[PDB]
């Protein structure tokens, strides 16, 4: 009956290489209900196209997906993960760490 | 060694706006191995992993025949509940499933299982003995008694030794050669800013699997317990799997510090110490 | 998913041991077998039931089964018959898997005629 | 193979 | 004492005249409804289950078409159209989806005059 709340975390396929193409992963676990809306942003943007894989949850009854967008990283250029879900107020978005 | 079939399922309402999603995924080793999901364009049964695609047709028409009739009890279910609980039938609600057994390497049974879940808390769930239920609160207390009533358990368990086992045991044949797959990791260690009198070294480990891995941290042989940072291990989206830990030491002591990772892949545990 | 019963009828003595016959044929792994009985009435009643994961044969009043598996065999045997057990003997096997459940198939029938004595 | 899931 | 009501208990009816069963469960423990086909033979054969208020569902058997609904959770009906030869109808409940549990009603005989 409880709802869970998720656990965001984005980061890079391969290592940051500034002006080389990359993928960037926006891994969302720990939640329930399943019923979750996950967008990826550019510097506030928000890029149409992200593929999304499918959903599947883990022995504790939580679910998890994957979502991800093919990109380039630059110096200035600023990417989150922004996800709207029952359990947060407001949806709670995460800014991409080049180090993490 | 030890093996294991198991299938997870799921049964989501979407009040007035179609029917329940029903979604019924199956696992090998924790590996997904095939996948039913109702709201693709005429669901169908598709095999996950390549291993798979060498199975008949006729089987993957009778696991389709299968998962639309559990769809059907599963979308009569979520109502029964709704007035188990008496709760409005505007809102939307949740049924897990996860069923199975784990075998040993000497072919027998370890362990089989049955637990339901609705909305994500503990429902009903069948016991070590295959023979009794345990019921988590009133409601499932009703399906407890009723499943008495019916010899549910005995069919359940029927189900569980034999016909659960056989097909884990065909699976494995056909697809054990991949399940042994195995990717060792690469690691870096990176140095950071972390402005003062100390700074922040991270150990990485990249593009491994399985997503099994342990990443320590050492000062002269000696090992740190302390805030260590870490992340969940996650998913590289190719196949791999991705994992760090960090610490900050006091400026210079850089090299006093080593890391460690263990990983089933890796020939032996390599060490790590971040080169300037 | 044929299951046949041969007898057309039976004709024996009450208090006698009568055997009737039934062939079934089912590709579920598991699966349950069952008697029913219809009285003039027009009334079906349920007898015994079997389960295909029990190698031993069921028992129920005086009604007892000779489960064969191999031999896809399910008799029903009747002793101590009496002139209330004359009836129509029906044999239905529960199998297909899905849209089955409560889909249970029939067999033709046996109509057992239990003879007094006087 | 799965599993004829009865009724809660 | 007995589990469902099925009426009309027989029907008398000149080839073609469509016919309303209607049947009525006075037991919430056995949900499951269904119903079956006896023909002149006296061979049984399963024409539907509906399990939830709403659920409708046709079929064409050799002499009758017919037309079943799960009205509500204690009512399930049947609609018997152009039928030709004689059939009894028996409304069945179950426990469970399963089954394994099914009680006949009384029936409803149907006769062609
Ligand atoms: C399941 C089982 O044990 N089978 C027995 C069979 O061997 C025996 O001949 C028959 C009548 O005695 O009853 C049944």
């Amino acid at each position: 009956m409880i709802q869970k709340t998720p656990q965001i975390q984005v980061y890079s396929r391969h290592p940051p290489e500034n002006g080389k193409p990359n993928i960037l992963n926006c891994y969302v676990t720990q939640f329930h209900p399943p019923h979750i809306e996950i967008q990826m942003l550019k510097n506030g943007k928000k890029i149409p196209k992200v593929e999304m894989s499918d959903m599947s949850f883990s022995k504790d009854w939580s679910f998890y997906i994957l979502a991800h967008t093919e990109f380039t990283p630059t110096e200035t250029d600023t990417y989150a993960c922004r996800v709207k879900h029952d359990s947060m107020a407001e949806p709670k978005t995460v800014y991409w760490d080049r180090d993490m | 060694g030890p093996h294991s079939l198991r299938y997870f399922v799921t049964a989501v309402s979407r009040p007035g706006l179609g029917e329940p999603r029903f979604i019924s995924v199956g696992y090998v080793d924790n590996t997904e191995f095939v996948r039913f999901d109702s709201d693709a364009e005429n669901p169908r049964y598709e095999p996950r992993a390549r291993w798979m695609e060498q199975e008949g047709p006729e089987y993957w028409e009778r696991e389709t025949q299968k998962a639309k009739g559990n769809e059907q009890s599963f979308r009569v279910d979520l109502r029964t509940l709704l007035g188990y609980y008496n709760q409005s039938k505007g809102g939307s609600h949740t049924i897990q499933v996860i069923s199975g057994c784990e075998v040993g390497s000497d072919g027998r049974l370890l362990r089989g299982y049955q637990q339901y879940a609705y909305d994500g808390c503990d429902y009903i769930a069948l016991n070590e003995d295959l023979k009794t239920w345990t019921a988590a609160d009133m409601a499932a207390l009703i399906t407890k008694h009723k499943w008495e009533q019916a010899g549910e358990a005995e069919r359940l368990r029927a189900y569980l030794e034999g016909t659960c086992v056989e097909w884990l045991r065909r699976y494995l044949k056909n697809g054990n050669a991949t399940l042994l797959r195995t990717d060792s990791p690469k690691a870096h260690v990176t140095h950071h800013s972390r402005p003062e009198d100390k700074v922040t070294l991270r150990c990485w480990a990249l593009g491994f699997y399985p997503a099994d891995i342990t990443l320590t941290w050492q000062l002269n042989g000696e090992e740190l317990i302390q805030d260590m940072e870490l992340v969940e291990t996650r998913p590289a989206g190719d196949g791999t799997f991705q994992k760090w830990a960090s610490v900050v030491v006091p400026l210079g002591k850089e090299q006093y510090y080593t890391c460690h990772v263990y990983h089933q892949g890796l020939p032996e545990p390599l060490t790590l110490r971040w080169e300037p | 998913q044929k299951v046949t019963q041969t007898q057309t009828s039976i004709s024996v003595m009450e208090k006698t041991t009568v055997t009737m016959d039934c062939v079934y044929e089912t590709q579920d792994s598991s699966y349950f077998l069952f008697w029913y009985k219809q009285t003039a009435s027009g009334e079906i009643v349920f007898l015994i039931r079997q389960d295909s994961y029990k190698k031993e044969n069921a028992t129920v009043g005086h009604y007892s089964l000779n489960f064969q598996k191999p031999k896809s065999s399910i008799g029903l045997i009747i002793t101590a018959t009496q002139i209330e057990d004359s009836a129509v003997y029906f044999c239905a096997m529960r199998g297909d898997y899905g849209g089955s459940g409560n889909k249970l198939i029939f067999g033709t029938g046996t109509l057992l005629s239990v003879k007094p004595g006087s | 193979s799965q599993y004829y899931y009865n009724s809660l | 004492v007995t589990l469902l009501e099925q009426n009309p208990r027989w029907r008398l009816v000149p080839r073609g005249q469509a016919v309303n069963l209607r049947c009525i469960l006075k037991n919430s423990q056995y949900p499951w409804m269904s119903w079956y086909q006896q023909d002149l033979q006296k061979q049984l054969q399963w024409l539907f289950t509906l399990r939830s208020p709403g659920d409708k569902e046709v079929k064409s058997l050799p002499g009758a078409d017919y037309l079943a609904t799960r009205v509500t959770d204690t009512e399930l009906r049947l609609q018997v159209a152009n039928m030709s030869q004689g059939r009894t109808l028996y409304c069945t409940c179950s426990a469970d989806r399963v089954g394994n549990t099914l009680y006949f009603g009384e029936g409803s005989r149907l006769i062609v005059v």
